């Protein structure tokens, strides 16, 4: 049926979203956490 | 038998042990420190910076942008709702 | 502002990626078979 | 230390410090962050001691 | 219509959300805003008192 438009595309989407998240956004939260820890310590 | 000399031996080690580590940690960040909001960069224009400043700023931080996005997606989807059914 | 930090994407998350590849391959194989059209 | 107090009196961005400025000032925090990222130990020992969670859980 | 009544009820849902959930989330966020600012200023005060 009409399956070769959203499943493999969706897999590419969640792969790139996982990459972007883990490489960009989590590091900002980690950086703010460690900065608050450092200037608090 | 003689007089040993303590009171001028602080040259080799600064007084205190625990705050010595914090001295270098807290003395270095004061040089490149913003006096009062230096370089705020509150003004920008890249066809989307105005929207970020007006709505996506921390001053308001309300749910209005989400409702505006919902209204926009409804307006966009009305046309293809007519097209399909 | 925005910087790239190299967290492990394959050293630790390989099973999920290989499972996704296998699922995609199975879907492609069964598209001409498990469709009944 | 008079220079330190004089700077701290009117150059203390408590609510307006840039994280990029913090990273540029001290590369040691950057080194620590990449080292712990590549090590896989995402924990930062001693982080819930002073910072709350407001956890709905 | 088959879908317009949903559009009519969306406004009421948004109104109730803003009436009930929005003030609660606003207070919850601002409480930790003040908490973080105060604890950060207190840590800085402790550090400057130690250096003094």
């Amino acid at each position: 049926f009409y399956f070769m438009n959203q499943l493999t595309y969706g897999f590419l989407l969640m792969i790139t979203l996982l990459i972007l998240f883990s490489q960009f956004f989590l590091p900002m939260i980690l950086r703010l956490y460690v900065s608050r820890l450092f200037i608090s310590k | 038998v003689s007089t040993l000399i303590p009171p001028k031996v602080v040259s080799s080690k600064n007084i205190g042990s625990a705050p010595n580590a914090k001295r270098i940690a807290n003395v270095v960040h004061f040089y490149k420190s913003l006096p009062q909001g230096p370089a705020p960069a509150i003004k920008a224009n890249t066809r989307l910076a105005r929207y970020k400043a007006k709505y996506f700023d921390g001053d308001n931080a309300s749910g209005k942008p989400l409702w505006h996005f919902a209204l926009g997606i409804i307006a966009f989807g009305y046309s293809m709702e007519y097209y399909f059914h | 502002m925005l910087k790239r930090f190299p967290t492990p994407i394959l050293k630790v998350y390989w099973p999920f990626f290989v499972a996704g590849a296998a699922v995609y391959y199975g879907m492609s194989k069964a598209a001409d078979l498990s469709s009944n059209t | 230390l008079q220079s330190t107090l004089d700077n701290i009196q009117s150059a203390r961005p408590f609510d307006e410090l840039t994280v990029d400025d913090l990273t540029k000032i001290k590369p040691e925090i950057d080194a620590k962050v990449e080292e712990m990222v590549k090590k896989g130990k995402w924990d930062v020992p001693g982080y819930k001691d002073r910072f709350g969670n407001l956890n709905v859980m | 219509n088959d879908e317009s009544i949903l559009l009519l009820t969306f406004l009421g849902f948004t109104g109730l959300v803003a009436k009930y959930l929005a003030p609660a989330y606003k207070d919850f966020a601002d409480a930790r805003m003040k908490k973080v600012s105060d604890v950060l200023n207190a840590s800085r005060n402790k550090h400057v008192e130690a250096v003094k």
